[PDB]
């Protein structure tokens, strides 16, 4: 303030889950908990088992994009191989019909 | 890691594996499998036990000049060193042990709970170590020591240890080792899986 | 007979998908990776009946801190959830800190869902770490002055 | 239900006797939200005030009330045995207040598997209640064992 | 399938449009940079239907002052914003002190 | 905030960021133009079957 | 609107946005001619009887 | 992969800004130099991001 | 509006069935209401199950 003194507003609290995989995504970068993910273990940052909260900085994404573009490649020709073994099956079954 | 804090796979079959029982928990392999879970159940105090205190005396110290003993006064004792133990609420009991050169190769230890501030001050030898021709202790390195009530937690008596402590032409008195098998409550904080199969909690 | 081809088409397109939609987040800050889970589906014969997606599992990694600066931006670390409410009540949670003061002064990121948190009463307000999550807000209304009681 | 970890360290308070809005009168506050029979949210807080070490008075109020009476009696007594677990004075039976009209719900309140030994300070392990809010249907499903949930 | 790429395509034109934006605005008073902010589309399916722009976010950070000699030319430090009116009527907001 | 005469605020445009970010942002389009390249192939492979 | 003198509005046509949608409709195109021959495999089939 | 570079080139923006600023004011009766600190930015892996 | 002042003129409504699979497709991506589907239940978007 303008008085030479402060006031609190708020702490933001923080959310833990015992099964990190069971959260359910629903968009626009957010989870929601469900029956898998448990109930939400609520608490504040540095505190317990919470990690301190950063100022004036931002949380990127951990998708690292060598690794996806060579998965991509690897799908892509697993892909190409089960397509082959379509086409192998399609042939048998031309065959036998054309008996 | 599911709901239920059990290892399952991704279809839901639980992972088995032997149990830890007792206190400290050990892998107990006699027992048939069992699915294994990891609870966030905190972690309870334990009461020391058994204390240890691995120190190095020099030979050239002069005896104390100010008799009698006061815990007060420094110049009264020869060295001071401080061991953190735990009663059975897990309350920090900080025992200063007092050490005086009273004849040649000759160290009365006193016990002093700093904790407790109704606690008197010990007047009488706890315990007189004897160190033989070279260092090798001789006699008195094991001491029954009993803590104060702090806060209505059961005091926790231990025995304290002075074994291979040694007494020669060392610089000076500094403390080597201090251990002590007590702790306090502690909350889960992480999980992993060893290369031999040992899930630990930390 | 193209029980086992079909599916094994179809999982490589998950996979696919998954590793697409992994490329195209690759700037969403709060973002975690996808895997997806493969297993067999024998049944009663031994001709192994084909495959199937168990499931998606995220990768709950800390990405890397970018000072982006702009104080309301707060990065997370290490374990923990950012939690909001919808307009309708409904809890969710996010990684995401990129927040910004709506018309009602209330913290609300881009969405518009509203941050929630330990709210403080009094005067002077203590945090009310025992009262339920509220949603913060950050009201411009002149503060009040104390008369000296104590010096 | 509320399990909670208390300190063995903390001093009595010295504002007696105990007062709500006087923060230094307590050790310890909490909030629990039960649903009365019409489905009104009472927001139960129960505050801890350590009296001498091995004990600590419990007092409850209801924040959602305005009518309701302010506490002058401990609602009940916590005592720790030498070992910090709880032996007495674990369980009491607990009257909400009445809002508009609605019929004010009696539950016990059980503060079982609670511990006071040496923590960082005083902290809330879990709280728990069996009552609810009328809920309208949004999805259904039918789960590997063949039982049909609406959620 | 297509949809996740093309999105992924979309979010990464609209970045560089928004980082074109700022990098030919680098010589203009008053001007504050602008960061696009993206997110996920997941609906129902784990599958990660893709991404969209979630909206783009100024940053007001207070620029370097840059003296001129005119006498007509002030700046706003710290927090502020200059009030100006159009031929009819409405209001507008901007930080930019070039007045004659 | 207060006002400063004869001067003006400039932009707060870096242009050593917007250098990187334009790096970063071209890659991304790359790999994302490469996914679309990928299930562009999938398809014909499916189609020429 | 407002107008401005010596300046033209260009065209709204982004060219990658386009692209991308014709290899789509590419694919569309294809996929229907395959459902096309497809039908005639299955009269030349009845016929041949 | 890119985050490190940038972190790295940041840095460096910055130290060079606070050079410049320290030179510009070589006449400025009562200012006092300014240096930056810098930190790494483990997280998690060993790899050390920035 | 141009008096600064916005003004609503309605809300749009959204139709949910027991049954979406019974629903009878008429073209135009337009489907009607059938006995099959049961009678549609009206509400705002965003509540219950909308």
């Amino acid at each position: 303030y303008s008085n030479e003194q402060e006031q609190v507003l708020g702490q933001i609290v923080l959310a833990n889950f015992a099964n990190n995989e069971g959260l359910a995504s629903q968009g626009d970068n957010v989870w929601a908990a469900t029956q898998a993910s448990g109930v939400a273990l609520l608490g504040t940052a540095g505190s317990g088992n919470f990690g301190k909260l950063t100022n004036g900085a931002l949380e990127a994404s951990n998708v690292d994009l060598s690794k996806e573009l060579v998965n991509m490649i690897v799908a892509q020709r697993n892909y190409q191989s089960n397509a082959q073994t379509i086409k192998t099956q399609d042939q048998i079954l031309n065959t036998l019909v054309n008996l | 890691l599911d709901e239920n804090r059990n290892l399952v796979n991704m279809q839901g079959m639980q992972l088995t594996g032997y149990p830890a029982t007792g206190t400290p928990p050990t892998i107990q392999q006699g027992a048939n499998p069992a699915p294994i879970t990891i609870p966030n159940t905190l972690m309870a105090a334990k009461s020391t036990t058994t204390a240890s205190m691995q120190i190095n005396l020099n030979s050239t110290d002069p005896v104390p000049s100010k008799t009698p003993f006061s815990v007060s006064d420094a110049d009264s004792y020869n060295k001071k060193g401080t061991v953190t133990v735990y009663d059975s609420q897990g309350n920090a009991h900080d025992m200063n042990v007092y050490f005086v050169k009273t004849k040649d190769n000759e160290w009365a230890v006193y016990t002093h709970d700093s904790s407790d501030p109704a606690a008197t001050a010990p007047t009488t030898a706890s315990t007189t170590l004897k160190f033989n021709e070279n260092g090798i202790l001789e006699s008195g390195g094991t001491v029954n020591i009993t803590t104060g009530t702090i806060n209505g937690a059961t005091a926790a008596t231990f025995s304290l240890s002075f074994l291979n402590s040694m007494q020669q032409n060392t610089g000076a008195n500094n403390i080597v080792a201090t251990n002590q098998n007590g702790y306090k409550p502690g909350d889960l904080v992480s999980y992993q899986i060893n290369n031999d199969g040992t899930v630990v909690g930390n | 007979s193209f029980s086992q081809a079909v599916s094994g088409l179809n999982a490589a397109a998950t996979n696919l998908d998954v590793i697409g939609n992994n490329i195209a987040n690759s700037a969403t800050y709060g973002f975690k990776s996808g895997t997806a889970s493969f297993a067999d589906m024998f049944a009663g014969s031994k001709v192994g009946l084909g495959v199937k997606v168990a499931g998606i599992t995220q990768d709950f990694t800390d990405g890397t801190t970018t000072n982006t600066g702009r104080g309301l931006d707060v990065a997370i670390s290490q374990n923990g959830f950012f939690r909001l409410v919808d307009s309708n009540g409904s809890v969710f949670y996010s990684r995401n800190g990129q927040f910004k003061l709506d018309e009602n002064r209330n913290l609300v990121n881009m969405q518009g869902m509203q941050l929630t948190g330990y709210p403080a009463t009094g005067t002077p307000p203590t945090i009310q770490q025992g009262a339920n999550p509220a949603p913060i807000t950050i009201p411009n209304t002149l503060m009040a002055a104390k008369s000296t009681t104590t010096a």
